[PDB]
């Protein structure tokens, strides 16, 4: 390790004398308590150390050590269940140890040092394993942790250790190299872990909701924004997104958040329970949380580290859904931190770089086959926060660009109370061409013409706004008034979901896909009813109105039937009709 | 802040505090940076100017296994009334809401010249209704803001349309919008308890005719409907 | 146009105050087309009795 | 300045000072500035400008007990026709005043095309008066301007509601402001005495009632108002 001494001190700015040998962006500890710094500039003997906290009471001629490594996260059972902050140190332990305040230099280990974990052999001496291959498998919860060799090794195993109770420490596997492997390794969180190859995104990831997973889908692997306006339900469509996605393993990271909004998040999501084992969702959800007040570097890491976690947790082979709560304090951290550097700022004081930045944390989603041969992927939901909603921000702007789905949601809404607040006329999403296939395949066949029925009905709808603005919806032609009404029941019965009801919280694509084979039935037989000289109000009272506004509250393993009884009443309903 | 920790997470107070101008804080700081040449982000302000207000302000709130609680009013004037402005956006990133005064209702000689319509706090749910203040509070709060807006947005339409064109409930959100502003928030130096700004609220309410109160739930409305302004009025 | 703080400040107040106008002559619109159509009501009474 | 102020204070000569372009003096000036890295004002101006032009500008007047004079006539180009450009600006801020031309004014062949609303000649109650030009001179003055912004803003009024629904004094108003445009401001190369001027305002000023003229006193009026515009010419 590299060893030198502070020569000058300027704010968090730290010269270090002595440092021949120190890498670029290495961390280093700075001073007698060994605060945490980072390597930016080097020039002769000298190094220019970037302190992560407060640097008063530091004085010249204090040791500097260099750690000899990049900004780096502890990847090993023992995450699950766990509270981090940006550079992944574990919360609740430093509260243990420290207090209600989070004091400087205080040394902690992101995975537990003491917990003894089962530990069982995959495999036997002579092997030859490669980057990712499993080593074997510990319990975590509901989870087999499998423990991966790291991506840059490759050997013949020598020894292994039998079954047993071991800490995350001891070393499992050890090579013939002489290299030992434990149940943890580290990983830069700058650099994107790699895979054999990349998929294409051909199968969608279910959210759950109706109007995300019809009308504005995301691919598995996809990217999606989302703005969070006050007001508009973010955090309940949020953790409801966490809770009934089809992904194995969340990760949530909050970047410099509010103070009261991180404890919002911090107190909430322990009180979700797992609809697939019953038990507590924080037993598959790793927290990345971030306020305002803490250091700047650490907001600016929070979400390489949480989307390095989620790219292990996907070569594991499991299925990953990253929530970044909010990008624009991201941002607004990089913004700082470039500032800080004397760069020269493009646009609206961001810089130049923001985009590739962008582009870096978002990239790294997507399905893709392992190094150790199976299948996971990374799906990435960032949010993005504007100074007051105006989306002209280059943040937004940076965005949109990268991003296959947009899911915009409105203030608007939220106080209409249709839940979710999702403005269906400024969402979009790009997936829905490749993922058509997979529909035909899975659902129907049918299901692409009926999800472009439904939409162009919407659009039909939202083209009569102002007619209805200047005169009442009486004064409207009956077939205009059929179209306001069949969107009425699309948006009531379709794309509202109460997130809180004990069966409509959660949508098939199959329930979805019959919703709507009723509303557009009921549509076409009315259509007819109006030309055969039927007026709109003999429509209006049909008890089919009803069945259809019942169908969100059915079970699901009482739908096929409640359809096909819903389909045959709607059929008879318009026969008999004058 | 420092004093306010110390009270509130040592000895159990409930601390508010109050920073009575922010705008002169971050000018302080501006030359303090200028002064130690350091190059400014934005509009000439110290690029960290965000993380240092961040460090003020996030030293409020609630501990876990703590009696105590701190408390916070930041006070800032908008240099130009631009909202726009570093100070207030970095404000509004970091706080809860913010409480707008009007210079319209302070020229009017209304006071406090609090503007109701962009006000807002983000917190006020979590701390209001049943056991806490009481239960029609929120439902209450929303049927003034709305009925506010409605009288506010008439009054402009009755300068080119007229009084007599307007529709009977039009002219009941025209004289409702005068009377909230002359009574509720022209409450001159009262210190008004929240039973009364309750009662007061409920009396404005009761200028409109039952039926309007839409965001009010019919056993309040039942329960507290149908008081004069002038059995409980300050002064008339 | 020169541009400078004050002077976007007011461009600003400009749109603002348009935003509102806007506002205003929906209502006033509205307003009207209330009063048409009460008035269509009693042309088509005139023009029945005009038939009688 | 150096050859003006010799002569008037040497000599008892009336100097006449005539600088063509401020703004090509203004470039040499930045020119040396960003050469010598000053710190600049607005628009990469050296600081020191408004200190410089100062020094130019206020070699001009008169003194005790002597009997010459110097008048100072520069002549700068606002860019872009901006009046808050540093130079204009400046030079505003130094100058007794200045005389502004108006580019919509040119356009329609007014000579010269000189705007009164943005124009201004501080000393200029120290001239006029009686016993100096007449003593109706200043309130006749008064009512012009306030006369003409009255006509511009009808200007403005009418491309919002047309000019059909203007009312009659709306209607005087916007009248009165071409009339102006066209018979005061327009005047060619002749040269007019200050009399010839004072009658045309008046006659311009006949054009509205009576009453309207709040800035003149009433003598004045009784003494001048009524004359026709179609009795100094056609």
């Amino acid at each position: 390790m590299i060893q030198g001494v502070i020569q000058k001190i300027a704010g968090p700015a730290v010269i270090a004398k002595g440092m021949l040998g120190a890498r670029m962006y290495d961390i280093c500890k700075v001073g007698e308590e060994g605060l945490v710094g980072e390597i930016i500039r080097l020039d002769g003997d000298t190094a220019f150390v970037q302190v992560y906290e407060d640097t008063s009471g530091l004085k010249v001629g204090e040791p500097v050590v260099s750690t000899g490594l990049p900004l780096a996260v502890e990847l090993g059972p023992g995450m699950l269940n766990g509270i981090y902050d940006g550079i992944q140190r574990p919360l609740e332990r430093i509260r243990e140890k420290t207090g209600i305040y989070i004091t400087r230099g205080v040394v902690v280990h992101a995975l537990d040092r003491e917990k003894k974990w089962a530990w069982t052999p995959m495999v036997k001496p002579g092997d030859e394993v490669r980057g990712g291959m499993v080593l074997g498998t510990v319990p975590e919860f509901g989870f087999t942790h499998k423990i991966l060799v790291p991506p840059d090794v490759r050997g013949r195993v020598k020894e292994v250790k039998p079954a047993g109770e071991y800490t995350v420490e001891e070393p499992v596997v050890v090579l013939e190299d002489g290299t030992e492997l434990k149940m943890y390794h580290t990983w830069p969180v700058r650099r994107a872990r790699p895979v054999q190859r990349k998929l294409d995104p051909n199968t969608p990831f279910l959210t759950g909701m109706r109007i995300l997973d019809v009308l504005f889908p995301v691919a598995m692997g996809g990217t999606a924004a989302i703005p969070g306006p006050f007001g508009s339900g973010k955090t309940v469509t949020q953790q409801s997104l966490a809770k009934w996605s089809n992904a194995d393993v969340v990760v949530y990271v909050g970047c410099g958040e509010r103070g009261n909004e991180m404890t919002d998040v911090l107190v909430e999501f322990p009180e979700l329970t797992d609809p697939k084992t019953g038990g507590p969702l924080m037993h598959r959800t790793v927290l990345i949380a971030n306020t305002s007040n803490m250091p700047v570097a650490a907001r600016e890491a929070s979400i390489y580290v949480g989307v390095t976690i989620a790219e292990y947790f996907r070569d594991q082979g499991f299925s990953v859904a990253l929530m970044a709560d909010s990008t624009s304090r991201w941002a607004e951290a990089l913004r700082e931190i470039s500032s800080r550097l004397e760069e020269m700022p493009a646009e609206e004081g961001y810089p130049p770089y923001l985009a590739a930045r962008l582009a870096a944390f978002y990239e790294r989603a997507g399905k893709v086959i392992t190094l150790g041969g199976e299948e996971g992927a990374v799906t990435i939901v960032g949010a993005v926060s504007p100074p007051g909603g105006d989306m002209s921000e280059p943040v937004t702007q940076s965005t949109l660009r990268i991003v296959g789905a947009f899911w915009r949601l409105d203030a608007s809404l939220a106080f209409r109370r249709h839940f979710p607040a999702i403005n269906w006329n400024g969402s979009y999403s790009l997936f829905t061409s490749a993922l058509d296939p997979w529909y035909r395949e899975n659902v129907a066949e049918d299901y692409p013409e009926l999800r472009d029925a439904i939409s162009e009905l919407l659009q039909r709808e939202a083209g009569l706004q102002e007619i209805v603005q200047l005169v009442g919806p009486d004064a409207l032609q009956d077939a205009e008034r059929l179209v306001i009404e069949v969107g009425r029941i699309i948006r009531e019965d379709f794309l509202q979901q109460n997130a809180y009801h004990e069966v409509d919280a959660y949508c098939s694509m199959k329930k979805a896909y019959g919703i709507m084979k009723m509303i557009l039935a009921f549509y076409k037989e009315a259509e007819a009813a109006i030309k055969r000289g039927v007026s709109i109000d003999e429509i209006l009272q049909l008890p089919v109105l009803e069945r259809i506004g019942r169908a969100r509250y059915v079970s699901e393993e009482e739908f096929p039937a409640y359809f096909e009884e819903a389909m045959k009443e709607i059929q008879g309903a318009f026969k008999a009709l004058a | 802040l420092t004093v306010a920790e110390y009270l509130a997470f040592e000895h159990d107070y409930h601390v508010l505090v109050i920073l009575t101008d922010m705008t002169n804080y971050c000018e302080a700081l501006r030359e303090i940076g200028a002064a130690r040449e350091e190059i400014p982000g934005r509009r000439g302000y110290p690029g960290y100017m965000y993380t240092d207000l961040a460090t003020i302000y996030e030293r409020a709130g609630v501990v876990e296994g703590k009696k105590g609680s701190v408390t916070q009013i930041p006070i800032l004037s908008m240099p130009d009334d631009d909202r726009t402005h570093p100070i207030p956006d970095l404000t509004g990133y970091i706080t809860e809401g913010q409480i707008q005064l009007s210079r319209e209702l302070h020229r009017k000689g209304i006071y406090p010249p609090i503007d109701p319509l962009p006000s807002l706090s983000r917190l006020m749910n979590n701390g209001v209704g049943k056991g806490k203040t009481r239960e029609d509070h929120k439902q209450v709060s929303d049927q003034l803001y709305s009925a506010y807006a409605n009288g506010v947005d008439i009054r402009k339409l009755v300068a080119i349309i007229g009084e007599d064109a307007l529709t009977e409930n039009d002219r009941r959100y025209l004289q409702f919008a005068d009377a909230f502003e002359r009574f509720f928030i022209n409450q001159g130096q009262q210190n008004r308890s929240i039973e009364e700004s309750l009662q007061i609220a409920w009396a404005l309410l009761s200028m409109l005719p039952q039926g309007e109160l839409k965001r009010i739930s019919k056993d309040h409305i039942g329960k507290y409907y149908g008081q004069k302004l002038e059995e409980i009025w300050g002064a008339p | 146009v020169s541009p400078t703080r004050m002077n976007l400040l007011q461009r600003r107040g400009q749109l603002r105050l348009a935003q509102k106008g806007v506002d205003l002559l929906k209502k006033k619109r509205d307003a009207l087309v209330a009063e048409f159509f009460g008035l269509v009501r009693e042309a088509m009474e005139a023009r029945k009795a005009l038939d009688q």
